[PDB]
RNA sequence: CGGAACGGCGUCGGCCGGUCCCGACA
RNA sequence: CUUCGAUGUCGGCUCUUCCUACCGUCCGCGCGCACCGGCGCGGAAGCGUCGGAUUGUUCACCCGUUCAAGGGAUCGUGAGCU
RNA sequence: UCUAAGCGCGCACCCCGCCUCGCGCCCCGCCCGGCCGCGCGCCCCAGCCCCGUGCCCCGUCGCCGAGCGGCCCCCGCCCGGG
């Protein structure tokens, strides 16, 4: 949701004077979740528990929303049967916003919560390479589509105005 | 689906949200259910808004691709669409609706009496005609 | 009465503030016409209101205090607690002072 | 457990409640269908059962043991004295059903019909229809009401009274009933036919034909409080049964814990 | 007075039940045209299923089932009203439900609740059916009568419209008066209404 | 009967596929039965 | 931005008009009217090419454009050339007897398996039943509407059904020899 | 809608192996 | 688990209702469906499922007939009986 | 390709009619009165024909008349026979 690049290393020991500094980019709602997800990956990948390690920095990245960009996320999710890998492309203004879109579509269709999804890679996909038909549809310059939901406006207006003289035309 | 398509530059009216009650231009389509809207001359900042908030106005602004904010403001200023919408029935009602919001409890009292004067004046006009 | 000329903004006494288990008869939930949102209630807060007692035809004065919910209903306190036979009866939010 | 042996239920639940008839006499309820475009005809007549006879007749049913043979059958004679039409009623098929659009009575109503409108004729004011006869008797008032029926009524009926004097029974008050006029090209044709019959005797021969089939509505013979053996036709229990055998032995199961409307119970028989 | 034509039954009933508890008197017309969502095949099975539950010992003491489209609407609102309590009984008393526009409510001003209406409440591709047809199948005998009187009432309403149009033009010609001062204040005093 | 008539009659009475579970007359090239929605179709025994 | 669109070029002989989803086609044989307001379709006349166009084709809204297009093309060939379903009676022992009772508006079949029951099938309005001299025991059904003539021929086939027996052994009835597109 | 092994060309979302302008014998 | 300062114990007779996991009749479809007659399947609980010999028996077995499914209701039914 | 839109037929089942009852109500008769209210387009939503409002004061100053729409009122027994 915010995008944090988190750095961490094992505690310095007589056996190794400078342990390796590791860097990961974690998308999380807040810094405490980002430092928890950092250590979850570090524990499995490099055998570094939080007690045995330090957090050098948790830098928050600011991303421009001036233009919509095609984004591509490769993730792994656990369903009840077992773990699976999945590539999802979403067009969004910023990379954090695209990750939010990915998390909501995963919760809606695959019923997978944030904790059981690991984000292997988040990249900005080029307009030429768009394996997902949905992102390819809006990629072309001319995209005139009739309003998907013009019913919502009249239904929303009718909440305040419960009783109307005429039935509203959409 | 006959007219009023969600296209680049279509003038939009925000039905819901922080910038509700204001007009904007679709800079780009983000998805079937979201667009990137910005209205510098109407004060709406660039944001991605669900199409469920956006109401499509009949006017479309001729813009370049990737409008930016400064280029977009220049294009919106050149187009006569913004003023044409305001002079149109929806726009005139939109201007009236804004005045209605700027009204205290006291200004409701003056507006309720005036309405009852209209209610009884109309009945006098109707009876006299018959 | 004392309210004979006062213009008044229409409202209804829907119920006492309550939970399914416990009901607080001291505070009365009033729905004020034209207030459909919680922010809109701020306009009607701290206003003298009156409900005509059915038995005496005499106004029971009360004042709106806080908003009840996000839908614009307000919590009001009256000189006497409301009888309960006045549920659904109109209360009058006077636009003029007292 | 199951009933063990299959047996049907005793009695028609459709004829419940088996109570004394509240309606004074037999009532027609649904008359036969109009069949518009048929000849204009009266669908009903009231008569009093005289008694049965037994007749010998020649059977012409093809495909039968009696074809071209003679059979003796029970025949019921119903004394039908002529019924004088006294009023026309028009009903409209409203969304709430047939609703009366007013009844126009005759200018002169016979004494037997008048007797029906009082409990005791001798000790009575005899004020019924007094104003109506003054308003009518020129026919102008009656004609206006007939015109209103033609304009707003869908179903025309005649109100006629049996003359009790022509019958042997000790009545004196007349029984008044509505006889639907059917087979009309138009509602106004039906009103015209009815007006022709106003203050005029109608005969069974001009209502029903020989060989035609009728439906006879009447209250049946009464036996008063009867037992479930002679009311519902239940099986009398064995003669060893103490506390009597003329009773339904089990009036229901433990569950439902209340006796059902199906179960046979003693009460009015006729 | 609410025209029920095109209104989802439950969504309208929820609006009507609160309005009746708030002391408003509500009369519902063209109840036969309210729409219940779902295929008629299953909506009718669900109305036949409900007409199955009757007290075994005596059905005269049991749940009654109202075939009439207007009496169906009443029973829906009754479920959403505390009828056993006296507050609830009084709000039920203020409800009037009618199939067709009856003479009593013919000249009353009719409002619609756009939220309740089916066009905005259910997706096109979702099968939907008017309560009038479910009523006929469960055993209502007045559908032909209610349609005959609705069609003839609409012919009269057409004639009235043409006269209304001419009358409205003749009111507009007289809309010039002191009404102008009221207009100036009710808008140009910034009031905006 | 005339031979062509026997052929024509057979198109509607003999040529069909019967799903074993659904027992439903099904089109000759049917992967799944219309009612049973199953792949166990058979070719209809010839007279 | 997804639209499932199918375009059909209207024949010059046919003159058609679309209001709402009601399509009215005029032709030399006759005039026909269909209503497609059930489906959500954005049918655009656009001179000869009529685009059915279904916007946002989620699931079975992708099937609507080609089905409606084909129906409007069946309407075109029905009022220009006409549809001529042929039905062949198939007696094994007892010849089925067919009489056109009305002005080509009813058909009565007798002696089907020596059945006393007489089957009279009234044709749907706008379809005509005939008997063909050339084939022998052949009925010709002629109309300007593909559905109206086909529904009539299905009704004739259903009206003549062997009650029990073996259907594979007893193959008697009217069985539809030819699909059509020949005569009004 | 407590529910199983098994089915489903219901509707979506992926994963993998391929063949498409050497038109997926002409 | 609840009932022992007390919930009448089986079968029958009587009578009512209910269920479907439908035996016959109803509607189709299949068959190693020529017919007849079987058999399998899906919907269907409207109606029918009886008369007797032995046995307290439910059951059982047998005879007969318009050839005869299976159950539930405090193992339905004792201020109803025996 | 029987289905997805659309459409035809279709069960001793189901619902209704006919029937049994029936709260209420309607018409009329007698009598011919009181009371109360004031408020009408329609259709459609994949044309939605220009929308995205109106009302927002049932006393708050509104109550005349008219026209519509309602409501109320009122109908004995004893006694003898069936």
């Amino acid at each position: 949701m915010q995008k944090y690049i988190v750095y961490g290393r094992r505690l310095p020991s007589e056996k190794f004077p400078e342990p390796e500094v590791f860097r990961m980019t974690i998308y999380a709602p807040n810094e405490i979740v980002a430092k928890s997800r950092f250590w979850y990956h570090l524990k499995s990948l490099k055998k570094i528990k939080r007690t045995h390690g330090e957090i050098l920095d948790c830098q928050h990245i600011e991303e421009n929303g001036d233009f919509v960009k095609n984004f591509g996320v490769l993730l792994r999710y656990r369903s009840r049967v077992g773990q699976h890998n999945m590539y999802r492309e979403v067009r969004e203004t910023t990379s954090a916003r695209a990750m939010d879109k990915v998390y909501s579509e995963m919760a809606g269709q695959c019923r997978a919560r944030y904790h059981d999804i690991q984000i292997i890679n988040v990249k900005e996909v080029a307009d030429e390479d768009v394996r997902r038909e949905k992102v390819a549809m809006f990629t072309q310059k001319g995209v005139r589509f009739p309003h998907p939901c013009p019913y919502v406006h009249v239904k929303r207006a009718a909440r305040t105005a419960r009783f109307q003289d005429r039935a509203p035309h959409v | 689906s006959y007219h009023r398509f969600v296209e680049a530059g279509r003038l939009v009216y925000l039905g819901d949200g922080p910038d509700k009650g204001k007009l904007a231009v679709i800079v780009d389509i983000l998805s079937t259910a979201a667009v990137l809207i910005d209205g510098p001359t109407t004060g709406v900042k660039r944001q991605v808004v669900s199409l469920r908030w956006a109401m499509l106005t009949d006017q479309v602004i001729n813009i370049s691709e990737k409008p930016t904010t400064e280029q977009l403001k220049k294009e919106i200023e050149a187009s006569p669409a913004i003023d044409t919408f305001m002079n149109s029935v929806w726009g005139k009602k939109i201007q009236q609706q804004r005045l209605r919001a700027k009204a205290t409890f006291e200004d409701m009292g003056k507006i309720a009496k005036l309405r009852r004067e209209r209610k009884m004046a109309m009945k006098r006009i109707a009876m006299s005609i018959k | 009465e004392e309210i004979k000329g006062k213009t008044f903004l229409p409202a209804i006494f829907v119920g006492y503030q309550r939970s399914r288990a416990k009901q607080r008869e001291n505070v009365a939930l009033v729905k004020v016409s034209g207030i459909y949102t919680r922010a809109e209630t701020d306009k009607v807060l701290g206003r003298l209101i009156a409900i005509i007692h059915s038995k005496s035809g005499k106004p029971i004065f009360g004042k709106i205090c806080r908003p009840h919910g996000n839908s614009g209903m307000v919590r009001a306190r009256f000189y006497t607690n409301l009888p309960g036979q006045l549920m659904g009866h109109k209360v009058r939010v006077f636009y003029d002072n007292i | 457990s199951h009933r063990k042996f299959s047996c049907c239920r005793k009695g028609n639940l459709g004829y419940l409640p088996r109570k004394r008839c509240t309606r004074g006499r037999g009532r027609c309820k649904t008359f036969p269908p109009d069949v518009q475009g048929a000849p204009i005809h009266l669908t009903a007549f009231l008569g009093y059962k005289a008694g049965c006879t037994h007749v010998m007749r020649f059977i012409d049913h093809r495909g039968s043991n009696l074809h071209n043979r003679q059979a003796i059958d029970q025949a019921t004679i119903i004394d039908a004295p002529p019924m004088i039409c006294t009023a026309i009623i028009g009903y409209a098929k409203t969304p709430k059903g047939l609703r009366a659009v007013t009844t126009v009575w005759a200018a002169h109503i016979a004494e037997p019909a008048m007797r029906r409108f009082y409990r005791n004729y001798f000790h009575a004011e005899k004020t019924a229809f007094s104003t109506y006869m003054k308003k009518a008797a020129d026919g102008t008032y009656i004609k206006e009401q007939l015109g209103r029926l033609k304009q707003h009524a869908d179903v025309i009926r005649i109100v006629a009274h049996t003359q009790p004097a022509l019958t042997p029974l000790k009545q004196k008050k007349a029984d008044i009933m509505e006889i639907q006029v059917n087979g009309g090209a138009n509602v106004a044709e039906k009103v015209d036919y009815a007006y022709a019959l106003m203050e005029k005797p109608i005969s069974i021969k001009d209502v029903f034909s020989v060989g035609a089939q009728i439906d006879t509505i009447s209250i049946t013979r009464g036996r008063g409080f009867e037992g479930v053996v002679t009311r519902w036709g239940v099986t009398r229990l064995p003669r060893k049964t103490r506390r009597g055998n003329r009773k339904v032995a089990c009036i229901g199961a433990w569950h439902p814990a209340n006796v059902q409307y199906t179960v046979a119970r003693a009460g009015q028989m006729g | 007075v609410i025209d029920c034509k095109g209104h989802i039954l439950g969504r309208l009933s929820a609006i009507v039940a609160k309005e009746l508890l708030h002391g408003h008197e509500v009369a519902l017309v063209r109840c036969e045209k309210a729409i219940i969502s779902g295929a008629f095949r299953d909506v009718k099975a669900h109305y036949l299923k409900k007409m199955h539950k009757r007290t075994n010992f005596n059905h005269l003491r049991g749940p009654f089932h109202f075939r009439a489209p207007a009496e169906i609407v009443r029973r829906t609102i009754r479920g959403m009203i505390p009828y056993k309590t006296v507050r609830g009984s009084d709000a039920m008393s203020r409800l009037r439900v009618y199939d067709g526009i009856p003479p009593c409510c013919a000249r009353y001003k009719r409002v619609v609740c756009p939220s309740a209406m089916a066009y905005l409440c259910l997706r096109p591709e979702r099968r939907r059916c008017e309560v009038g047809r479910v009523a006929h199948e469960i055993g209502w005998q007045h559908a032909a009568d209610v349609e005959r009187y609705e069609k003839r009432r609409l012919e009269e309403c057409d004639k009235w419209y043409q006269d209304k149009i001419q009358i409205d033009k003749k009111i507009a010609e007289a809309a010039e008066k002191d009404a102008e001062l009221q207009r100036i204040n009710a808008e140009l005093a910034k009031y905006g209404y | 009967m005339e031979p062509t008539l026997i052929n024509l009659a057979r198109e509607y009475n003999q040529n069909m596929m019967i799903c074993r579970h659904c027992y439903a007359r099904n089109p000759l090239r049917a992967t799944n039965c219309r009612r049973c929605r199953g792949t166990n179709l058979r070719k209809k025994k010839l007279s | 931005p997804l639209c499932s669109s199918m375009t059909i070029k209207v024949p010059t002989d046919v003159e058609c008009t679309i209001n709402k989803r009601v399509v009215t086609v005029k032709g030399k044989k006759g005039t026909l009217v269909r209503d497609f307001s059930h489906a959500p379709l954005d049918i655009t006349h656009a001179n000869d090419t009529i685009s059915v166009a279904v916007w946002f084709p989620r699931g079975k809204r992708n099937a609507l454009p080609r089905t409606i297009c084909s129906h409007i093309e069946n309407m075109f060939k029905g009022v220009t050339y006409g549809f001529e379903y042929k039905m062949r009676l198939a007696y094994a022992h007892f010849p089925i007897a067919a009489t056109v009772v009305d002005n080509n508006k009813a058909i009565e079949i007798r002696n089907f398996m020596h059945q006393i029951k007489t089957r009279r099938i009234e044709c749907l309005p706008g379809v005509t039943i005939a008997m063909s001299t050339n084939v022998k025991d052949e009925l010709i059904l002629r109309g300007i509407s593909i559905e109206d003539v086909s529904h009539t021929a299905a009704r004739i086939h259903e009206s003549l059904k062997v009650p029990n027996k073996d259907l594979r052994k007893f193959l008697d009835g009217c069985y539809v020899s030819s699909r059509g597109l020949q005569e009004q």
